[PDB]
């Protein structure tokens, strides 16, 4: 789709449940598509340090 | 070369070893081996 | 023309020659399945080649 | 088909030798025989099963009828339209191959596979073919199939074309299983558990991922064991599904010997339902007790087995009467003893463990110059 800042969430989100299932390089894999996708953002003004 | 002292001469495939140490000692391994406990 | 005879060219490759170039490269390479050099090769308008 | 084929021969297996495992798996596999339009390979079953039921002729015509309806497909195929190789004569034919797996028996399939491999020249599709005898020699566990198309595999046809091998690394090794070949190789090729589409080619996943971890404990016991199967990242996903799994995996890692002995016994009990089976049971449990045997008796010199009575488990004399067998097995390198009531050990050391070495290496290829020496000079 188009819309951008709920990829941001889901993204994210899976990153949480990779570290979950203790599966470490899935989840640093899914963190770095969440950071060049959190690059094109008018604001995440929370979201940033949740995902901080 | 016949030297005249010759004239009479996982299915088994690795079954020696296994035979020779252990025969038939309750091969289920449980109903002693896994129940001492009632003792205890 | 007394001097050199032949001037060649090299211009930039066709879609059907970016292609080959691509399985020369990738031929060490191990890719797994459902892929599609094709459509990477249509990803270059007018790629070098190198 | 043959996609979810390999369950038959395990409801096979586990009907039969357990004759008292007879309840529900009669149940739903003769409704999984008339599933399928199953006729030829059940008739064995028939005579070690429940006797008889007229279904068979009923099923016999229809079996008949899906083979001429092929049939008049392929010989007016064949006989008006002859571009050949992988073209619509080879898929129709192979469809009467499909049809003798899936329905007929080995005979005519074989035949059928035989037959077309030797009409085509692109190699995948020959590899498919060797795919099928490799399948079908796994259901029969046809000894002799499977030495052959294996290296069909390897060297005539695997110089090209890439990872679909990985779906007979799979295979080598499953058939290493099956095999003695529980110690190493298995273990070894195992370790890329990365294919995880429960395909044909990938019978199963999460019953793969208790074949590769039950397997692995022999291979290696502290040349890092941890980094494989522990540190390990995507086995270590779903072994936290599975909880008795990874339980029976860190008692043995984090020495809680008790509680592994409870993990060991469901795992036993647990091996009894397998069909690649008659190497495991007796050897797998008598294997993994000299096992931790050995990293017990490590660190100590000078243990009693009065600790090993409630550290352990209990009963004093079924440790005593265990480790009798195991030292006179020529395993378990230590001395039992009686009233002191203390196990001693006994090692060797850098000279002790490079001549026993030396000993046999220096003999063996003296004998070795002896016939040498005298095949040579009359």
């Amino acid at each position: 789709m188009d819309d951008k800042a709920l990829l941001v969430e889901v993204q994210l989100l899976e990153s949480k449940t990779y570290h979950a299932l203790s599966n470490l390089p899935k989840a640093r894999a899914a963190l770095t598509s969440a950071r060049t996708t959190a690059n094109a953002i008018y604001c995440p003004p929370k979201l940033q340090a949740t995902l901080d | 070369m016949s030297e005249k002292k010759q004239p009479v001469d996982e299915d088994n495939w690795d079954d020696d070893n296994v035979e020779d140490d252990f025969s038939n000692q309750l091969r289920a391994e449980l109903e002693k081996h896994g129940y001492k406990m009632e003792t205890s | 023309p007394g001097r050199i005879d032949r001037k060649i060219e090299f211009p930039p490759p066709n879609e059907e020659a970016r292609l080959d170039i691509l399985k020369i490269h990738s031929r060490k390479m191990n890719l797994t399945r459902g892929i599609n050099l094709r459509k990477i090769a249509e990803l270059m308008p007018g790629a070098s080649g190198a | 088909p043959k996609n979810p084929d390999l369950r038959i021969a395990q409801l096979r297996f586990l009907l039969s030798l357990p004759e008292h495992r007879g309840d529900a798996a009669v149940r739903d596999e003769l409704m999984a025989a008339v599933r399928d339009n199953n006729m030829a390979p059940y008739y064995e079953a028939l005579c070690k099963s429940l006797d008889w039921q007229i279904d068979v002729d009923l099923l016999n015509k229809m079996k008949k009828a899906n083979e001429d309806e092929l049939k008049r497909l392929d010989e007016e195929l064949e006989d008006a339209e002859k571009n050949l190789g992988e073209s619509e004569i080879r898929d129709a034919m192979m469809a009467k191959a499909e049809y003798l797996c899936r329905i007929g028996d080995k005979e005519g399939a074989l035949t059928a596979f035989r037959k077309t491999y030797d009409k085509t020249v692109a190699l995948g599709h020959r590899l498919d073919i060797v795919f099928y005898l490799l399948r079908i020699g796994l259901f029969y566990m046809d000894n002799d199939l499977i030495t052959r198309n294996t290296e069909k595999a390897k060297s005539l046809i695997e110089e090209g074309g890439d990872w679909d091998r990985r779906n007979r690394l799979k295979v080598y090794q499953g058939l290493y299983c099956v095999a003695i070949r529980d110690f190493k190789q298995a273990a070894e090729l195992f370790l890329d558990t990365v294919s995880t589409f429960t395909s044909y080619e990938l019978m199963d996943y999460k019953t793969f991922v208790t074949y590769t971890v039950y397997v692995s404990m022999i291979a290696l016991e502290r040349p890092d064991l941890r980094e494989k199967v522990i540190k390990g990242a995507e086995i270590l996903e779903v072994l936290h599904s599975l909880p008795a799994v990874r339980q029976y995996l860190f008692s043995l890692y984090e020495c809680r010997y008790s509680v592994f002995f409870q993990s060991l016994a469901v795992v036993e009990q647990e091996m009894k339902k397998d069909w690649l089976f008659a190497p495991h049971y007796r050897y797998y449990v008598r294997e993994m007790r000299i096992h931790a045997y050995s990293q017990l008796l490590e660190s100590y010199r000078s243990l009693t087995l009065g600790y090993m009575a409630e550290a352990f488990g209990v009963g004093v004399e079924f440790i005593d009467q265990e480790l009798s067998r195991f030292i006179a097995a020529g395993r378990l390198h230590c001395k039992i003893d009686k009233v002191n009531e203390i196990v001693e050990t006994n090692r060797p050391d850098s000279k002790n463990w490079q001549y026993q070495e030396t000993i046999k290496k220096g003999d063996l290829l003296l004998n070795r110059v002896q016939k040498l020496s005298r095949v040579i000079n009359m």
